[PDB]
């Protein structure tokens, strides 16, 4: 009788870790993708701020002259 | 003709626009693409692959 219960509870326990892993991994495929998307567009802006800053600073300078 | 002298001199005096000797950023950018861009993205993709491969197995 017990033969089943231990095995069964074993068998469930498994798919319980299986569903778990599975969520946790796909959440990670997810994070990775956000990391990427960010490094994409995202990062250029830093340099864009910088280039913009220059452009302005020359204009102000020209005008001031 | 001080004024005449000046009006003339004023006009057709061309004030220099400042050299943009400052876009070394373009460079510091292209650099951080060696860095951020390729390197990270390449590894992230590879990790996403294995994860996917790891979900593969688990489907069976």
């Amino acid at each position: 009788g017990e033969f089943a219960d231990k095995l069964n509870e074993q068998k469930i326990a498994q798919l319980e870790e299986v569903k778990q892993a599975s969520i946790k991994q796909i959440q990670d495929a997810i994070d990775m993708e956000k990391s990427q998307q960010a490094l994409v567009q995202k990062r250029h802006y830093l340099f864009d701020v910088q280039r913009n800053n220059i452009a302005m600073a020359l204009e102000v300078t020209y005008r001031e002259r | 003709g001080l004024v005449d002298d000046f009006e003339k001199k004023f006009n057709a005096l061309k004030v220099p626009i400042p050299e943009d000797k400052y876009t070394a950023q373009v460079d510091a950018e292209e650099k951080e693409d060696v860095k951020s861009c390729a390197e990270f993205l390449t590894q992230s993709k590879t990790r996403i692959q294995e994860y996917e491969k790891e979900l593969e197995k688990m489907r069976n």
